């Protein structure tokens, strides 16, 4: 499912 | 939950659909550039263990913080824009962000 890295960007990047 | 930008983010992304978070931070940079803050300034984390780094330069970020009248479900955040240092704890390889530790 989600990996930690892509849960980091999910709730924080807002490129 | 109603259209400034921390509500309508936080919903978007997940993280308000059930629940409301009490805070959250995005950062308004290329992807790339915050995964090349894992070979920057090395520091220990809140939690005293040191896979945190801290970035050289200030980045465009906007805090969301819930209001002291945000109940689920109506959630509703007060939104604040700043250019702070970001710290991120990194794991991995590629060696990359996985935990947001602090804005400077």
């Amino acid at each position: 499912k989600e990996t930690a890295a892509a849960k980091f960007e999910r709730q924080h990047l807002d490129s | 939950s109603s259209s400034n930008y921390c509500n309508q983010m936080m919903k978007s992304r997940n993280l308000t659909k059930d629940r409301c978070k009490p805070v959250n931070t995005f950062v308004h940079e290329s992807l790339a550039d915050v995964q090349a803050v894992c070979s920057q300034k090395n520091v220990a984390c809140k939690n005293g263990q040191t896979n945190c780094y801290q970035s050289y330069s200030t980045m465009s970020i906007t805090d969301c913080r819930e209001t002291g009248s945000s109940k689920y479900p109506n959630c509703a955040y007060k939104t604040t824009q700043a250019n702070k240092h970001i710290i991120v704890a990194c794991e991995g390889n590629p060696y990359v962000p996985v935990h947001f530790d602090a804005s400077v």
